[PDB]
RNA sequence: GCAAAAACA
């Protein structure tokens, strides 16, 4: 498993330019995380950060403007 | 594909016409041309041997190679030496009036050429401002560099010239008037360097060319070598140059005869040809015609210099880390054009055999007309360049068959190596094409390799449209175009004409016109064209005065000589106007100065050169004498 | 005269001296040469497999209709399309994001005002590329890596799309106008009378057509972009695409919004929004365009809209399209000529049965439909030429010969290492009427007796 | 994104 991330170890990819920037978001753009892992990562599914209830959702001009259901964090890392 | 080939009431040799991308853009170079500059450069030296050994080739010097090596299956660069004098001494033997006429041009009027005509030439990198400049103004820095550093005035005739380059060249050290100076091995490097750059609106291949010009000290030799090759040219009906392709089709042979008719091009042209080949052939000629020593030289220097060139390698090679992008010199890293990088002498590099596009397009065409001339060669060629067309007229095929072999291996005698894939022979004749022109049978069609630009050309609506009615009749004339096509074509025009000139719909010259109630009276205005298919060889104006249509009133106002504002057959008229670090915009002014004073006091100059002797103060002589 | 080292300089990189005396004897000597071959068989040309190409072209051709608009000028037509419309995306592409729609609005509103230029919104930053630059030259140097290599670009080979044949057969559908309106020239001899007739039924037969309005809508977007590259801008402006039928109503095509522009170049390329009203939309055709629904008057249109740069010199070439027509009408000419110098009669109504080679099979059909479809290829390979066009016709000029020849009962030789085809397969990479070309040309049959 | 053997953005 290779870490690809700071807390797991990789090199950082934040710099002294680049406090206010996230740290997926920069990866992505720089290519340091590839797409096929960060669609594990940012799963709004994950058990990791699964929560307990079902949440509301909003849905912009659609004919049932609420939608509830089960939602998780969606960052595997925000345990 | 198949709507193009028609089978009845029309060939598909009219109807290939329709195969020429015409109205559509022409491809266009991008980026550097460092890449094609290597290519051109080390493709000689990969076809000098049948087995290629690029490294063994870089050091040759003069091409001149041993029969049994020359590469019969493919691209063989270099000549032999004595294919060379025989086919110069045939080709000499042969074409005797052109030879005399020759002999004509190098005596009388060799000596008489004003080296000024150099100043009409193309873009020249200078080498005391590492720039690029008009040719004019590369030909006034060079003859005053000439004039600092040699201290003899330059004559008139170009020959001065050339004596005057060959008397600054021994100099150990040269220095400008700015006051940079020049060593004598810096001078001879940029006269060797080339300076290349991308061939633009190129149609007819996938594949981007460069071509290279010479600096303007070689410029006068260059000149005198095309000029004689240029002469005897045209004095030879082998060459491309005059309806010689339609001279041939006018001819009948025998009843029952095999007549071959081989219609091809030359593959790497410039990149198979050594300047060495060229100097035997003129040194031949010149030999055995009886010319002076001098001449010898004067003939011999171009090819000379021409063999040490130092072609610019553009900008450099493209290497890319990542998603970076960088232009490397060759040499800084590996790369597939490792085997030339010992010659590369600064930005320059340095490559004895080969040639560039745009040098020598007369010689070439000279050489392979030598090698045409032999003696089982009972055929007619014609040739242009990179582009032939042959005429077998035999008895049998098999004597056919030898006859174009011959002709293969002749071409490779001085290494013309034309292309297999491009070359393609009829066994009986007919069919053909050479040049953009078409054979089919008896008739020759001449198919344009771009249309008219059906455009205004952009100096003043009359001149414009003069010279765009005077395109359109060159192109009906040489058989491009037809009636339909013309009329079509002088329509297309008058609607562009019409619009860009603000005649067209609602704009600030027709409301202008509207509100001061000025009637539009010419086409330009936004009258109804009066020019036709018959009469587009006519004067607008000349026309319209004899239709009525421009009141003798109109004609007093406009054709007024007292007017603010004031080949081209059209009469001068208010209509007749001119649309509105270099360091250098200053002298352009001084000498608009020297130009404002003559064409003012001399009718002369308007009708011949400038030759008067000496006249530095001394115009005041002809002030004096007016008043006198 | 010659100096003394000036000698040496020239002789310094030749073995022979200034003036060369070979001491061999001058001959010709004998080399053993090749034998020449022969073919039956004309050459085949590879078709190239892969994606099929998509559609890439300045404006979109055959999917080109427009909006019918009460008579007005450009700005009254812009003013009833801005106030009498709604705009929901039907496909997103993520080359032309679905927010550039609020600058085409913008846009549309400016000039309906007005205001043909505008000053810029930030929906306009990805819209022309603005920093697009800046902002890969700074990615790259942050996430460069490894060691430099040389350049080894390629270009991704395409097979031939379906929708080639169906852009042909859909160019040769009737109109009711004619699209074609060039001012007569003047008339004073017979023979110009002969030519004006040639030119008008010329005009009559093709003008009618979906093919001369694609011309006319092409010549006009391009006049109007090509109007305002002069002017050095920093803002955005907007050339609508409008003509006018002949009765008054302004048809809208579509417009086309100019970036910024900072050209320096002639052949630098310049930002470009168009939007275009398109008649059926599909995906592997228009990868790259976002379609939008557009609502006028309780009428249906598709609206797409597509980011493109586009040189100078290349808008300059096609503000002259209507150059295009020369050809068709060159080959239409020399038909009805040929039928009057057969008989001493110029009728300017002969309409020959040509004989072309239709889906393998030999079959014949009218002068006018054939002229038709000369214009509709002509016009497909005018907004379609590159490097691979010009080489793939310049190397088909000498396999169409020798068909020709074989075709008048005549015998083709070549040389040794003559493979006619290699040159022309060379060029037949992604273009889509290449390969049309080349479809056509393998179509038709190899072997003539 | 345009365009093809690298230029514009």
């Amino acid at each position: 498993i290779t870490p690809l991330l700071t807390n797991q170890g990789a090199s950082p990819v934040h710099s002294f330019s680049t406090m206010h920037l996230d740290e997926v978001a920069l990866r992505r753009h720089l290519g340091l995380l590839d797409e096929e892992t960060l669609r594990r990562i940012l799963n709004p599914n994950n058990p990791v950060t699964q929560k307990g209830d079902p949440s509301m959702f909003f849905r912009i001009e659609n004919k049932m403007p609420q939608i509830m259901e089960d939602y998780s964090v969606p960052s595997c890392f925000k345990y | 594909m198949n709507l193009f080939t028609p089978l009845s009431e029309i060939n598909p040799t009219t109807t290939q016409e329709l195969l020429y991308a015409y109205t559509g853009p022409a491809p266009v170079a991008y980026g550097t041309r460092t890449r094609a500059v290597l290519e051109n450069i080390i493709r000689p030296y990969q076809y000098f041997y049948k087995e290629p050994n690029v490294q063994r080739a870089l050091d040759i010097k003069t091409g001149c190679k041993e029969p049994e090596d020359i590469n019969v299956e493919g691209p063989s660069s270099g000549f032999h030496t004595a294919s060379v004098l025989k086919l110069a001494d045939n080709f000499f033997r042969k074409y005797r009036p052109a030879m005399e006429k020759l002999k004509y041009w190098i005596l009388v009027k060799l000596p008489k050429l004003k080296y000024a005509e150099l100043s009409k030439g193309r873009q020249t990198y200078s080498f005391i401002h590492k720039r690029n400049l008009p040719a004019p103004i590369a030909l006034e820095e060079t003859v005053e560099f000439l004039e600092q550093n040699l201290r003899r005035k330059i004559g008139p005739t170009l020959l001065s010239y050339c004596q005057a380059i060959a008397d600054v060249m021994e100099l150990d050290e040269t220095t400008y008037e700015y006051t940079i100076k020049f060593s004598r091995e810096e001078l001879w490097d940029q006269m060797r360097t080339l300076n290349t750059m991308w061939k633009h609106l190129e149609r007819g291949r996938l594949n981007r060319r460069t071509i290279a010009t010479p600096s303007m000290l070689i410029r006068g030799f260059v000149k005198i070598v095309e000029d004689a090759a240029k002469e005897i040219l045209e004095n030879v009906p082998t060459s491309g140059v005059p309806e010689k392709l339609a001279k041939l089709a006018s001819k009948q042979t025998f009843h029952t005869a095999v007549t071959g008719e081989l219609s091809g091009d030359q593959e790497k042209f410039n990149e198979c040809l050594d300047p060495d080949a060229m100097r035997l052939m003129w040194t031949v000629f010149l030999r055995k015609l009886g010319c002076p020593d001098w001449i010898m030289e004067l003939f011999n220097i171009p090819f000379m210099v021409f063999k040490s060139k130092l072609a610019d390698m553009g900008e450099g090679l493209v290497y890319t880390k990542g998603k970076l992008t960088d232009r490397k010199p060759l040499g800084e890293m590996p790369s597939e054009f490792d085997d030339l990088v010992r010659n590369v002498v600064g930005n320059s590099i340095s490559c004895r055999l080969g040639m560039f596009m745009g040098m020598y397009n007369l010689t070439s065409t000279l050489l392979a007309l030598i090698s045409i001339e032999r003696e089982e060669l009972t055929g007619s060629h014609v040739e242009s360049s990179d582009d032939f067309i042959h005429f077998f007229n035999c008895k049998t095929h098999e004597e056919m068959f030898k006859q174009a072999e011959t002709l293969r291996l002749t071409l490779k005698l001085v290494g013309i190596n034309m292309s297999p894939s491009k070359c393609i022979l009829i066994s009986p004749a007919g069919i053909g094409e050479f040049n953009s022109k078409f054979h089919h049978r008896d008739f020759v069609g001449n198919v344009a390799t771009e249309l008219p630009a059906l455009v205004p050309n952009g100096t003043n609506p009359m001149t414009d449209l003069a010279m765009g009615l005077n395109v359109i009749k060159h192109s009906v004339n040489t058989g491009q175009m037809n009636l339909c096509t013309g009329a079509l074509a002088m329509r297309i025009f008058n609607h562009a004409y019409k619009y860009a000139y603000m005649a067209l719909g609602v704009t600030r010259r027709t409301r202008f016109m509207e509100e001061n109630a000025i009637t539009p009276l010419l086409t330009n205005q936004g009258a109804s064209p009066v020019h036709s298919f018959s009469t587009m060889h006519l004067d607008e104006v000349a026309l319209r005065r004899h239709l009525g249509l421009l009141d003798e009133e109109t004609l007093r106002r406009i054709l007024n000589p007292n007017n603010p504002v004031t080949e081209d057959y059209s009469v001068p008229s208010c209509f007749k106007y001119t649309l509105s670090h270099k360091a250098l915009l200053n002298k352009e002014e001084r000498y608009q100065r020297v130009t404002s004073i003559i064409n003012k006091l001399f009718p002369e100059v308007l009708i011949q050169e400038a030759s008067a002797p000496g006249t530095v103060e001394s115009l005041k002589r002809r002030l004096e004498l007016v008043v006198e | 005269s010659v100096g003394t080292t000036f000698r040496t300089l020239l002789k310094r990189d030749t073995d022979w001296d200034v003036i060369p005396t070979p001491r061999v004897e001058p001959n010709v000597p004998r080399i053993e040469g090749r034998r020449w071959t022969q073919m039956k068989k004309l050459p085949l040309l590879k078709e190239k497999e892969g994606p099929p190409s998509p559609w890439r072209a300045l404006l979109l051709g055959a999917d080109s209709e427009y909006i019918v608009c009460p008579p007005g000028t450009d700005q009254e037509a812009i003013s009833w399309i801005h106030s009498q419309s709604e705009i929901e995306c039907i496909r997103e592409s993520k080359s032309t994001p679905a927010s550039v729609i609020t600058c085409l609005t913008s846009s549309l509103q400016s000039f309906a005002e007005g205001n043909p230029v505008r000053s810029r919104i930030h929906e306009d930053i990805i819209a022309f590329g603005i920093n697009k630059k800046q902002e890969k030259k700074q990615s790259a140097s942050s996430s460069a890596s490894g060691e430099w290599k040389r350049a080894e670009y390629q270009v991704e080979e395409m097979s031939l799309p379906p929708w080639v044949e169906e852009e042909m057969v859909l160019l040769r559908s009737d109109q009711e106008d004619n699209w074609i309106e060039l001012e007569k020239n003047a008339i004073y001899t017979e023979v110009d009378g002969v030519a004006e007739g040639l030119v008008d039924k010329y005009i009559e037969i093709v003008g009618r057509t979906k093919v001369a309005s694609v011309i006319e809508k092409w010549q006009i977007a391009a006049t109007r972009t090509f109007s305002q590259l002069h002017t050095d801008r920093s803002r955005i402006t907007a050339c609508p695409i409008i003509t006018r039928d002949p009765s008054g109503n302004c048809q809208f095509w579509g417009m086309v919004l100019l970036g910024p522009h900072h050209v320096k170049r002639d052949t630098d390329n310049a930002p470009l929004l168009i939007a275009e009203i398109m008649g059926e939309d599909t995906e592997e055709k228009y990868p790259k365009h976002s379609v939008f629904s557009l609502k006028v008057e309780e009428k249906q249109f598709l609206l797409s809209l597509k980011i493109t740069s586009f040189s100078r010199n290349k808008l300059y070439t096609f503000s002259n399209i209507r150059r295009v027509l020369i050809q068709p009408a060159s080959i239409y000419s020399q038909v009805v000529l040929s039928r009057a110098a057969e008989n001493n009669s110029l009728n300017l109504e002969v309409n020959p049965e040509i004989q072309l080679y239709l889906e393998g099979a030999q079959r014949g059909m009218t002068l006018y439909q054939w002229v038709r479809m000369i214009l509709c290829l002509e016009f497909l390979m005018a907004i379609y030429n590159n490097p691979q066009m010009e080489g793939f016709l310049a190397n088909m000029r000498r396999l169409h010969m020798s068909r020709h020849a074989m075709m008048e009962r005549r015998q083709v030789f070549l040389p040794f290492g003559s493979r006619p085809e290699d040159k022309v397969n060379e060029c037949i990479i992604n273009n889509p009427i290449v390969a049309y070309l080349a479809k056509g040309w393998n179509s038709m049959p190899n072997v003539y007796y």
